[PDB]
RNA sequence: GGUUUUGCGCGAGUGUUUGGGUGUAAAACCCGCACGCGUAAAGGUGAGAGCUUCGGCGCAUCAUCGACC
């Protein structure tokens, strides 16, 4: 007797989960050009 | 929903239900309702005048 | 009720008027899997953060 | 009076075609898995 | 704008549905309906289902009609082709010839919905004045 | 066009449901002394006079003394069974004849007449 | 035509009438001769009967519990008619998706999860039929994932209607989402069985071809996704 | 229509309504978690609603209300 | 009594309320024939919003060349 989750929040949770993905891999691309370019200046 | 159902006497439902009609799935428009009932409560007026 | 079915087809030059939207459930329409879908990333939040 | 006569019959025309606009109008007018018929 | 002029609360559903769609979309189309739902009557005149048929002729015929306005029927025309038209209003006579040819009439919720970009549509206008 | 003293031969209508309550009681009012009769009088179907207006028919005022003697009805006892006759009218024509000759053996064949006494 | 009597009492707001209709329904498609000669009209009829008795159902677990039987309906029919009756289930779907509420749409998609596991679940017996696999595969290929707009229900006739029904593309996006799980709870995703690989390359390229020749935006990022899953042979 | 229901009450009249010259409005509703006149917070314009109330007793309950 | 603009209903039609019917009675509800006003008695090229299978299709409107009375 356990309450499923519904299936519009599976889908709303597997974007987020995508969305979280993506800003970490920029976040990461964003601090190698700061790096960079406290070099460069 | 299509069926409202119908109660008895006691309060306690009979058991037979009715078709809800179409003129409850009409739109809910509270300006035309507005103006219509302004217009209509000026209907009953008696005239008055020096 | 039984009549209320039938006094609202006895009216001439009335027809019971349709709406110009269908789905009148706002949520339903815009946290739909159909609009959801071909919707871009989000450009900020609700509250800014203040940068200077 | 030609003239008058013409003018009289300009104006029974035209009522003519009102009344002849008006039989088209009814006419193009008359040209089981229900809520109300399942649920009765 | 910053509000619609008109009372009816079920065009500002429909303001407030093209206003998230013309911010969260890069649809020219979307922002298009949202200010023609803003302009007021007179600047939405009536399109005729004439109209709508010489526009549906060279490769349109598979596209679906979108009207912000009413349509309304032309005794004029003898012959109301197969078409899906997205509108405000449809007047009795008009929508009851579009679906007698086998065609279809829809709100522009549905129309969102469906098409919620506006890919293969055909967005007609009434004559001014 | 107020050039004259219109303010003095203004005519409002705040009666008009007074006047129709007046006019629905004095029918019930005929109705009461005309018990099982009609509050009417039969009239004829006529044509519109104009060319406008000769396409369609009306009532007009009583029938014609031709069109009653067709019938089988007699010129006096007309008035006193509910039809109403016009000595001025005359039919011209064999289409208005028959029109309202039918029309008076219709009235004849819904009658029910009740002797004198 | 069929005397059922039970359709108007599964609308009811009494979990108890309904749930005696159910049982009524049940016991009616229990029956052999009765439900042997059965028509697209009462498989859309009692589809919507069924339709009306979910949205009725309120709270999350009798909604849950409502969804498994009405999914689990298909077990009691003669072969001849299930194809039918499928077929009148996504015709009630597709007729209704757009008007249900934000708050009463998610046991629908319960619903859509559940008969579309049913349907898989009802093609195994090489351990699958190959008949069955070709009756929910036809059906998967014509309202789900099809390559038309419409569908044409019943026949032109003198007696019978023609029900012209287009295909919401909210349906197939949802079943888009839910088929790789579908298909991976039944078993279709085992790497030893050539039948079942086939059966799953087939669903594939059924979604593909839906990739390849469609207009909508959705439709095409949703299958882009679908066919990317990781569980997929392709994507492993 | 919880989207029309709340129009009509918002904009038009709702008998829950205090309207205060302070800058707020209340909600009269006994079953309003916060009594405050604002979207969230409308017990009859949200189909789904949740709220806690203590009884006379003195025992607290949830209530949930479903469309 | 004219005229401009905003909202609304219906829309090539529209306007129940002179009047009739009805009524829980100056309200509300219904409409038989008229009548007023209005309608009746698709071309090329170039721009052009928007859409696009990237090949193109092109609203309203304007310019220009044409067609009919
Ligand atoms: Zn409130």
């Amino acid at each position: 007797n356990d309450i499923l989750v519904p299936e519009t929040l599976l889908k709303k949770r597997k974007s987020q989960e995508k969305a979280r993905a993506e800003r970490a891999a920029a976040l990461e691309k964003r601090k190698q050009a700061n790096k960079e370019k406290r070099q460069v200046i | 929903r299509p069926t409202v159902t119908v109660f008895g006497a006691d309060g306690k439902p009979t058991g037979a239900t009715e078709v809800l009609p179409k003129v409850f799935s009409a739109p809910i428009r509270p300006d035309i309702v507005k103006h219509v009932h302004t217009g209509m409560a000026k209907n009953k007026r008696q005239p008055y005048a020096v | 009720i039984k009549q209320l079915d039938a006094v609202y087809e006895s009216k001439k030059g009335f027809f019971l008027p349709a709406n110009i939207v269908s789905q009148a459930d706002l949520s339903r329409l815009i946290n739909s899997t159909e609009i959801q879908s071909v919707l871009r990333a989000p450009k900020g939040e609700a509250r800014t953060k203040r940068a200077c | 009076n030609k003239i008058r006569a013409e003018l009289r019959k300009a104006k029974a025309a035209r009522h003519h075609a009102r009344m002849e606009q008006q039989r088209d109008l009814l006419a193009r007018k008359r040209q089981d898995l229900d809520t109300r018929e399942l649920f009765a | 704008r910053k509000a619609p002029k008109s009372d009816n609360v079920y065009l500002k559903l429909l303001v407030k549905l093209y206003r998230f769609l013309a911010r969260r979309t890069e649809a020219p189309f979307n922002k298009v309906v949202l200010r023609r739902l803003f302009m007021s009557r007179i600047n939405r005149p009536p399109v005729s289902l004439s109209r709508i048929a010489r526009n549906l002729k060279n490769g349109n015929e598979k596209k679906t009609v979108v009207v912000v306005a009413t349509v309304t029927d032309d005794n004029r025309l003898l012959q109301v082709p197969k078409m899906e038209v997205a509108a405000l209003r449809f007047t009795a006579k008009a929508r009851a010839r579009i679906e007698a040819a086998g065609g279809r009439t829809l709100t522009l919720d549905q129309l969102a919905l469906e098409k919620p970009t506006g890919a293969n549509t055909l967005l007609l206008r009434g004559p001014k004045n | 066009h107020f050039r004259k003293h219109w303010q003095r031969r203004v005519r409002c209508h705040f009666d008009q449901p007074g006047k129709k309550v007046t006019r629905r009681l004095a029918r019930r009012a005929k109705a009461a002394a005309l018990a099982p009769r009609p509050v009417d009088k039969l009239r004829p179907i006529v044509r519109c006079p104009t060319v406008k207006y000769n396409r369609r028919t009306r009532l007009g005022r009583g029938f014609t003394l031709e069109e009653l003697k067709a019938a089988g009805i007699p010129r006096l006892l007309a008035p006193t069974i509910g039809i109403a006759v016009d000595h001025r009218r005359k039919n011209l024509s064999e289409e208005s004849l028959a029109a309202n000759v039918q029309r008076l053996k219709d009235y004849k064949a819904r009658l029910i007449l009740f002797p004198r006494k | 035509e069929k005397s059922m009597p039970f359709i108007k009492h599964l609308a009811s707001s009494d979990r108890k009438v309904r749930t005696a209709a159910l049982n009524s329904l049940h016991a009616f498609l229990s029956a052999r001769q009765v439900a042997s000669a059965l028509t697209t009209l009462d498989v859309l009829k009692l589809w919507k009967g069924l339709f009306y008795a979910l949205w009725m159902c309120d709270r999350a677990i009798p909604q849950q519990n409502l969804c498994n039987e009405l999914a689990d309906l298909i077990w009691q029919l003669p072969r001849e008619s299930v194809a039918t009756w499928l077929r009148g289930f996504w015709a009630t779907m597709a007729r209704e998706w757009t008007g249900i509420d934000v708050l009463r749409m998610e046991k629908f998609l319960l619903l859509v999860r559940r008969v579309l596991g049913a349907s898989f679940k009802w093609m195994k017996k090489g351990a699958w039929d190959q008949s069955k696999v070709d009756e929910v595969l036809g059906l998967l290929a014509e309202w789900p994932f099809s390559l038309a707009e419409e569908v044409r229900i019943t026949q032109s006739s003198e007696k019978g209607g023609e029900i012209v029904q287009k295909i919401p593309v909210g349906m197939r996006l949802h079943v888009l989402d839910i088929w790789v799980d579908e298909v991976e709870r039944v078993g279709l995703l085992n790497e030893d069985e050539e039948e079942a690989r086939m059966i799953v390359q087939r669903i594939s390229d059924m979604v593909d071809a839906l990739e390849q020749t469609t207009k909508s935006p959705a439709v095409r990022t949703r299958s882009k996704d679908s066919l990317g899953d990781d569980r997929l042979p392709a994507n492993r | 229509s919880d989207e029309i229901v709340w129009q009509i009450i918002n904009q038009q009249f709702c008998a829950f309504k205090l309207k205060t010259t302070k800058g707020q409005n209340f909600c009269r509703n006994e079953y309003s978690v916060s009594g405050l006149c604002n979207r969230q917070s409308c017990p009859l314009a949200n189909s789904r609603y949740a709220t806690v109330r203590q009884s006379p007793k003195g025992t607290i309950y949830l209530y949930i209300k479903t469309i």
